[PDB]
């Protein structure tokens, strides 16, 4: 399926990205350098952050306890849709899920 | 050689088994762990020797605790503890929150931004040790490739001298392979002596390089101090020499007795990448562990403050819960999982430069040499620690079968 990573200065990159693969391997795989994936996809880091479009939080499976625990020290402004894109694992019905990109990761 | 058996330890969990030493290593390293992995083997056993520790057996609980790091520590990450001894490298030894100040600066240095634009010098690198190499058709590969191609990196984005890598090679030997001649302290503070003027000298005449980085980088808010940068780039350097060199020799030698895998890559190129992650999995090779902060219940199992537990980073990919088939190499496996570089917030901070370093490598080697062989009448010995490797890997190929590019 595809996804789309906006970036904080607008600019807009769109992946073809299997089905199973987290939304940050894709990223660190095809130069999206505003997301960083350190710890390699464990929520061990918090530098795979996003903030997933409204259209998609119904559709995609709410975060683990350990999810939520990291992303208290993201580095960007903390939102209600922020998510470690590590833990976000691509699906079809995910389809054009459109994920923005912060500013700073670390 | 056997340590007493700690009173809270029962001994239906104990296991003869020393990662120094085990039993049927003459069959493979992997092969010779997975004797962990057998069907009447718990999921944490104790053994009496090396000191006396843990071991996680199996890929969920390694994982698990490689998660936890209030309750296994990285003070002690080496078994045994002894081995950690003037071990001050930066930053192995460090838990978050401080250990992340020193990603954020490594990240700088060996990121995958940083690994995209070094990768054409890289592999100008690579085809210039191997299409100087080619016409003899044989070759000792853990001396002629394996060694000099990750440290030719480093100092390529150290910035460092060709000629100096005489002298970081020894000392980083004598680090890794002792020689009797030089105690591994001895041989950590020459290095750290090397580097120190360096790291001075670019901090206040900066390059791009990365000890200028890492020399003019902040951790904690303030500037990293000399002590500091040096610890880092220190292990910048020794992290990423034995593993590639050792991992870099395990897959050559897969190559070398399997032409069906070779003819594959051969012939579809763009197999090797999706491939390089099998061979990283199916020959995995680092074992560190971790040290209990407290007294902990642990999948049934009851730890106390002061246990050292061995995690496997290797057992994890060849743990058949996780893998069908594991001892099989199949370049177009599907859900390849392994812990090769680790889990949790320490996972290898060089691992795009390590991937990057093995598609290089496999990508230039057999457009050049497709097919070759392990010499005739070759015992190729494996050694097993905290990074298993290979002694050595000679290579035997005709000349008339290769192509220079
Ligand atoms: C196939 C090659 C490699 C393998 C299998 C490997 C393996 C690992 C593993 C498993 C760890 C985690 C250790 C732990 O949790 O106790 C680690 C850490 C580390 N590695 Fe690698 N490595 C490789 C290549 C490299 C390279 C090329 C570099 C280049 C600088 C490097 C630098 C480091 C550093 C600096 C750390 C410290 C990470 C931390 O504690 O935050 N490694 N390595
Ligand atoms: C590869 C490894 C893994 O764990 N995984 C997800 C498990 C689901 C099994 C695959 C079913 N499937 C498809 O065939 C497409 C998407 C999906 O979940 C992997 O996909
Ligand atoms: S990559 Fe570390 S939390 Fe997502
Ligand atoms: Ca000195």
């Amino acid at each position: 399926s595809k996804v789309v990573y906006v970036s904080h200065d607008g600019t807009r990159r769109e992946l073809d990205v299997a089905c199973g693969v987290s939304l940050m391997q894709a990223a660190v795989s095809n130069g999206i350098y505003d997301i960083v994936g350190d710890c390699g996809g464990s929520a061990s880091c918090a530098t795979c952050h996003v903030y997933v479009n409204e259209a998609f939080t119904d559709k995609v499976p709410a975060a683990n306890e350990r999810e939520i625990g990291m992303l208290e020290s993201v580095t960007a402004e903390l939102k209600p849709n922020s998510r470690l894109c590590c833990q976000i694992i691509m699906t079809p019905e995910l389809d054009g899920i459109v994920v923005d990109v912060p500013d700073r990761q670390w | 050689n056997l340590a007493p058996l700690p009173p809270h330890v029962p001994e239906h969990l104990v296991f003869d088994f020393d990662m120094y030493n085990p039993s049927n290593l003459s069959a493979g390293v992997q092969e010779a762990w997975a004797v962990l992995q057998e069907s009447n083997v718990p999921d944490l056993v104790w053994t009496r020797s090396n000191g006396g520790h843990w071991i996680a057996t199996r890929g969920q609980l390694i994982r698990e605790a490689y998660e936890d790091y209030r309750h296994f520590s990285s003070e002690s990450p080496f078994i045994p503890r002894e081995a950690g001894e003037a071990y001050d490298f930066i930053p192995t030894s460090m838990d978050p929150p401080e250990q992340r100040q020193f990603r954020a600066l490594a990240n700088q240095v060996v990121g995958m931004p940083v690994v995209d634009k070094l990768e054409n010098r890289i592999q100008e690198l690579a085809s210039s040790l191997i299409e100087s190499l080619r016409p003899q058709g044989q070759c000792n590969f853990t001396e002629d490739y394996a060694e000099p191609f990750p440290i030719r990196i480093f100092m390529l984005l150290a910035g460092l001298p060709e000629e100096d890598i005489p002298h970081l090679k020894y000392l980083t030997d004598q680090m890794t392979r002792p020689d009797g001649s030089m105690t591994f302290a001895e041989a950590k503070e020459a290095l750290y002596d090397y580097l120190i003027p360096i790291i001075e000298q670019r901090r206040q005449k900066p390059g791009t390089d990365a000890i200028s980085i890492v020399a003019n980088g902040q951790v904690n808010g303030r500037p990293i101090t000399s002590d500091e940068a040096k610890r880092m780039c220190g292990l910048l350097l020794v992290g990423g020499l034995d593993t590639v060199v050792n991992f870099l020799s395990f897959s050559m030698e897969f190559l070398a007795k399997s032409p069906e895998h070779r003819q594959e890559l051969i012939e579809r190129p763009e197999r090797i990448p999706a491939a390089s992650e099998e061979l990283l999995r199916r020959f995995s090779l680092v074992a560190d562990g971790r040290i209990l902060t407290s007294d902990y219940e642990f999948h049934g199992v009851q730890l106390k403050k002061g246990d050292q537990i061995l995690l496997p980073q290797m057992l994890s990919g060849l743990d058949e819960r996780e893998n069908a088939a594991p001892m099989h190499v199949d370049f177009s496996r599907q859900c390849v999982s392994h812990t090769t570089f680790g889990h949790g917030s320490h996972l290898c901070l060089g691992q795009h430069l390590a991937r990057r370093e093995i598609i290089v490598t496999l990508k230039e080697w057999l457009t050049r040499i497709p097919d070759f062989s392990i010499a005739p009448g070759a015992q190729i010995q494996h050694k097993s620690g905290i990074v298993s490797g290979v002694q050595a890997l000679p290579l035997v190929w005709d000349p008339a079968t290769t192509k220079a590019v």
